[PDB]
């Protein structure tokens, strides 16, 4: 009785809360694509490639579409590309807003602009001699440019600023107040969604859009009730465009953090249980701290959330018979994954980093990060057979690009948790492509069995339809 | 240079015979209290492959190699520092009362 | 070698499939222990003191309680067919039945166990009481004349 | 051919279970197990000399690394015993060798075997009562009845 | 007391069964990898009576009585941090295998 | 949950071969000196669960186990200072030696 | 004939009014989701243990988006988080509605507010 | 038997500290004469988390 | 082994129902009861004397708290009788022993009794009108007819 086996979601106990808990595929990305005699094949996560140096670590990353070029700020230090194009203060993440004729970093709690000529110059009040109305700006907190107008909220309240039009530097000069005030929610974050200001505040999201006045005083932006989501998100950068829409996380205010995407003025979850839990394992300021973001490339199309010690994905094209998250790692043990702030560029992907003062580019040949080994990691769910016998368990693997014959430990639990002996069996060997990794007597199944695949290689894994002979 | 390669799994034989004691009894306790007591019993975990402790029943069980096994095959067990011992086979008998494993160690001037 | 009668009980399994070595899953130490009361059962139903299938097997004793470690002490031929054995008796423990081929083996093995036995326990009965020696022997001048059995 | 590790690698192979038609590397586990089981068989075969004799050797396995090395067996015997030890093993991968193998290892054992059976025919001496015929030197000789036994 | 008796190499036998490795061989390697890759491996030296340290060959040897041994006289091996082993037998099946162990040596406190 | 579940208890095994030293003989001498001469025999102490060390007769006995043992019981031999090892079998034979187990004598090393 | 047996809902009788009532799951969350070779699992609630103490029953709860803080209101006093930031009367239930600059809890018919600064 | 109230009860192991591989079994049920209903009371400081209910209604 | 829990405990074990192979745990009221089963069992075979004869004892269950502990059962007939009584106690639990349990209860009993039908065998005396031979000491010690029955 050949019996297959998913690996696209690996399934097991989970020993403090004694609840079942979703084991996540670590370093893969389900494809749903009709391969051999099952429906999707396993692969590995592309790997990172030092591709120059920069200074301190990844803060920032935003595809400037004025210059066609990437800005990156990393550690103290802005960069464009390769070259350095001017100095930015600060330690914590800073969130950008290119323009047509300025480039942008709110840091600090100021919007600070980056002219394309060389000078820098920073939002403040009208002159008092000028006669334009003044304001309170306050601290900023996140940014966003729509028509021409750079929109950032004050720090700690729900007002959000524009600027003005002729000059920039300064906000608008009669109506440049705006307030979020349809809940008593202080604005967490700001963005820009089709030709919507939307403001997320701490327990509703709202969106702004032109009125089109041309009277001086008139609000050039009215709420638009009609589209309002009665959520928030969690942290200023705890939202990011997804699918023609923004995903985020959910504020602590309406309940448990729950990752969401906005449709239709609708939050509909897209977190399993598993992955909400795994959230809700965060305190308020470490969940807080996090950030997530888009990436996309082959078919796939990432959702990469960066907490403070897990990094789940979201693949959304790998959703078909669910959500699908996969847990990405760097080192054998549990540290953090490295790459963050991914864009693309050109023609290949770049990434910064967490730790070391380098960024990476995205290379799809091989699996190692900065050249170092890692971990790949696929689970199959627990599944009842008593008195069973299981001989042959066989995984296709695409062979052959790998530099030396790396091995897998492939290993069987019985109760969910703890797992037993781990059997070392050829997986790749270098420049042969058509090796089988087959295992046979693997013994009996007494009340249950699940199946852990680990795989330390410097070459991309490509695992197929697990078969088991449980006869 | 500070470190030793040696057998990892531990063998436990019995006393009267060069025989591991298969299906053996291992009891863990307080220092020089009797640990088949289950107040008396500490903490004992498993060392998996993940890094993680998960704690399971006391009357660890040894195989007829020697080496301890949990309700499948070979774990790796931890406790604190203090461990007491008790070796009880099959049959119900005694093997060993070690009481305190730290004064076991070859060079108790450290200590 | 199998030199235990654990040995014999491990490789039982094996011939079973369940915990064969090279395996994921392998069984309770519990479990090996009772399948060697299992074996030691069976041999003592085949010994039966004297009379019985004499393997030269060496039974288990309080001065070595892990019977399992005890050197089983069969005969280097007879190792296969207790080997064989105790596979169709371990069997149903786990609900799974021999296959043909371990039933043809264990069946083979314990007739090549007795043969040697029977061939050495023939042994045609002496004369009765009553058979005369005949006049060709000289031990008739000797008084002698019928025979003596036992 | 020439190696125990021969004959246990073309049992596996006519099993199926690993070969280079199949794509599939002996495992070692394997490799250990099924000559642990060849070992058996041809002991048991042997029977201490009573049986069936091939020129197999035991190595000892005490001595070496491992037992698998070298074998005695003639060169006719080879098929026969590795397709018997193909049958022995077929039931430990829960595998069952198909009706050709079994065939074939009949025949093979009863090929070893006929050499034997020949040899061990022999005829038994003359009864210890029987005289030889008047027509014999051995009447003169004295020795008249046939030797017993 | 100050210093009690005890057996140093250790000896090293099968997971299942008492007997045991014959000429089989211990490899060493990082913490949680594959202990055959050279890329892998970490170097271990013999600390003699003297306590000359020397590297020696990485694949160990291991007679019939479950010890290291090389140039045929058995042999202390030390390595130089935490590390993972793979224990092969002659064939070359694994033993087990087991991603982290420690154990610093009790000797050589006066250093 | 710092250090390993393992056995402190030593065992004998031969050099040579995976057998135990069955009535075999320990002689614990000075540092690098030959044990075997009665001269170069230090005062070796048994150390009871309680802690109420006391001193024995030099040549050491080893029960079929390779446990230590004396008067049919198993025991832990302790030293004052420093030592060497020396195993001998029962029939008679340096299976092992050891110049200096610790590798540094505690006693004098104390000041 | 292995038959499988949901228990996300139980049935019986009423021994008062004779009718076929729905015997409901008592402390269980049945979870949707696909273990063994069931398509749920039942979970009993999560347990209560007390986090600190406080004065009199619990009458209300809301969660202050403006301070980013819980106010809860129990026996006499209007709780913030901890810390007792103010004295309610009455008894009954009383029903709260946070504000930017007030928090405010209709008590005793009327609209009492609690401004940010005491 | 007739869905208002029920039968004798018998105590079962669910939990065990510390042992993840326990199962709940209950051999020897009983016939089934007209009508039947289980119901499983937990007293406990501890979660309990049941799955599916199998029954060998043979 | 050496005690009534531990035959019915094997019994149980081959029958499937409680092994720790199967991780269950004998039911107290399952050991009692075919504890009781096993004394029924034994109590047909010996038959008051008459019968296959074990040297099982019966304890009593009356001054004991069970009567389940020890049994004088020779250590040959252990296996026999624990496969007959786990065959017996089968359609308690509406299992039935598989071929292999009834087939070794089959060779137990036959095993059990082979024994005592080879002494039981003996052979009747001569019959009370069957005369000695003139060849004998008692045609002069007048005896002549064999002495009857």
């Amino acid at each position: 009785p050949i019996q297959q086996l998913p690996m696209m979601k690996g399934m097991g106990k989970d020993f403090k809360n004694a609840d079942y808990i979703d084991y996540l595929p670590v370093n893969m990305l389900a494809t749903p694509k009709e391969i051999l005699n099952s429906s999707g094949y396993l692969r590995s996560f592309p790997g990172i490639t030092k591709r120059y140096d920069m200074n301190g670590v990844s803060r920032g990353v935003e595809y400037n579409t004025a210059q066609n070029a990437v800005y990156r700020v990393c550690g103290g230090k802005l960069y464009k590309g390769e070259s350095e194009v001017g100095d930015v203060a600060g330690s914590g993440r800073v969130s950008m807003a290119h323009g047509r004729t300025s480039q942008a970093v709110g840091v600090n709690g100021q919007l600070v602009e980056y002219r394309y000529d060389g000078t820098v110059k920073t939002v403040s009040n009208w002159p008092a001699d000028s006669g334009f109305t003044q304001y309170e700006l306050g601290s900023v907190r996140d940014i966003t440019r729509l028509r021409g107008r750079y929109a950032w909220s004050k720090d700690g309240t729900d007002s959000w600023f524009i600027t003005d039009l002729e000059d920039e530097s300064h906000p608008d000069r009669y109506s440049a107040q705006y307030r979020a005030e349809s809940q008593p929610d202080g604005i967490i974050g700001i963005g820009t969604w089709r030709d919507f200001i939307v403001c997320f505040g701490s327990s509703t999201i709202e969106y702004f859009s032109l009125t089109g006045a041309t009277t001086a005083g008139a609000a050039l932006y009215v709420a638009q009730p009609s589209l309002m989501v009665q959520k928030s998100i969690a942290g200023t950068y705890c939202k990011t465009p997804f699918a023609d829409s923004y995903a985020f996380i959910s504020h602590p205010a309406t309940g448990a953090p729950s990752v969401y995407i906005i449709g239709s003025g609708q939050a509909s979850p897209i977190a399993t249980a598993s992955i909400e839990k795994i959230i809700r394992s965060y305190t308020a300021e470490e969940m807080a701290t996090g950030v997530m973001e888009t990436l996309r490339f082959d078919s796939h199309e990432l959702l990469i959330i960066h907490l403070p010690r897990h990094v789940l994905v979201y693949d959304a094209s790998s959703s078909q018979n669910g959500p699908q998250w996969c847990v990405l790692k760097t080192g054998l043990y549990d540290d953090v994954y490295r790459g963050v702030d991914f864009m693309y560029e050109g023609n290949q992907i770049t990434c910064g980093d967490k730790s070391e003062a380098v960024v990476g580019q995205l290379q799809f040949d091989i699996s190692s990060q900065y050249d170092k080994q890692q971990e790949h990691l696929l689970f199959t769910p627990l599944f009842k057979a008593d008195n069973a016998r299981c001989f042959d368990l066989e995984v296709e693997s695409s062979t052959g690009v790998a530099q030396y014959a790396d091995r897998l430990f492939l290993s069987a639990t019985t109760d969910g948790i703890n797992y037993g002996r781990e059997q070392m069996i050829e997986q790749n060997e270098p420049f042969v492509y058509d090796k089988r990794v087959l295992w046979k007597r693997v013994g009996r199944i007494r009340r249950l069995i699940g199946f852990k695949l680990r795989v330390i290689t410097k070459s991309p894994v490509t695992l197929s339809g697990c078969q088991i002979r449980l006869e | 240079a500070n470190v030793v390669v040696s057998n990892p799994r531990p063998i436990f034989t019995e006393s009267r015979s060069f025989k591991a004691v298969a299906n053996g009894k291992i009891y863990i306790g307080q220092i020089d209290t009797d640990p088949v007591n289950p107040a008396n019993q500490i903490p004992v975990y498993i060392e998996n492959e993940d890094g993680s402790h998960v704690q399971i029943t006391q009357p660890l069980i040894i195989n007829a190699a020697g080496k301890i096994v949990y309700n499948g095959q070979l774990v790796k067990i931890v406790t604190v520092q203090g461990h007491s011992m008790a070796i009880y086979d099959a049959n119900g008998s005694q093997v060993d009362y070690i009481a305190n494993v730290l004064k076991y160690d070859p060079d108790q001037y450290s200590i | 070698q199998i030199k235990t009668k654990g040995d014999l009980v491990r490789a039982a399994l094996r011939k079973l499939g369940v915990a064969s070595d090279a395996t994921l899953t392998d069984v309770e130490p519990q479990s090996m222990q009772d399948a060697v009361d299992d074996l030691e059962a069976m041999m003592a139903e085949w010994y039966q003191d004297g009379k019985g299938i004499i393997t030269g097997y060496v039974f288990s004793d309080d001065e070595n309680p892990p019977a399992e470690g005890d050197d089983h002490g069969l005969r280097s031929s007879a190792v296969s067919a207790v080997f064989h054995n105790l596979a169709c008796r371990i069997a149903p423990d786990y609900a799974l039945e021999a296959t043909a081929k371990i039933i043809a083996t264990a069946k083979y093995g314990k007739e090549l166990l007795y043969k040697q036995t029977a061939i050495s326990r023939a042994k045609r009965a002496p004369y009765p009481s009553r058979m005369p020696t005949g006049s060709g022997n000289s031990f008739a001048n000797l008084n002698e004349w019928h025979y003596f059995p036992g």
